[PDB]
């Protein structure tokens, strides 16, 4: 996924890379779950390529 | 009995709780059929008078 | 072996996390 990614650079105009529906947190979620806070972090870090 | 008794689950956040509660009964089509059927009533007992 | 049978009985007879609950599970 992440070499793929950074494939997905060149060509902006064909394809677009977005992170997977799975990868947000479940139903929602709370601030309270620990589990929760996690998927929320790991999604904060990879979004922004 | 019903206002005696009663609980929550020991966690619990409503937010949560109702997202994944609702979700599958938003997944049909009966009210627009019903919808359908009630322009079909109306037109029946115009056309009839 | 006794090691190993002792074992697996204690596994057997003792085996059997931060989420809130869902209607699903």
């Amino acid at each position: 996924s992440f070499r793929v990614a950074l494939a997905g650079w060149l060509y902006n105009g064909v394809v677009t890379t977005v992170i997977d529906d799975s990868s947000y947190p479940k139903d929602g979620g709370s601030v309270t779950s620990l589990e929760n806070l996690w998927d929320f972090f790991i999604l904060a870090l990879a979004l922004p390529l | 009995v019903a206002l005696l008794s009663g609980k929550y689950p020991p966690d619990l956040v409503t937010n949560v709780w109702y997202a994944d509660a609702i979700y599958p009964m938003y997944a049909d089509t009966e009210v627009f059929s019903n919808l359908q059927r009630d322009v079909i009533t109306c037109e029946a007992v115009q056309t009839l008078v | 072996p006794m090691s190993t049978r002792i074992a697996e009985a204690t596994s057997a007879i003792v085996s059997k996390v931060g989420l809130p609950p869902t209607a699903s599970s």
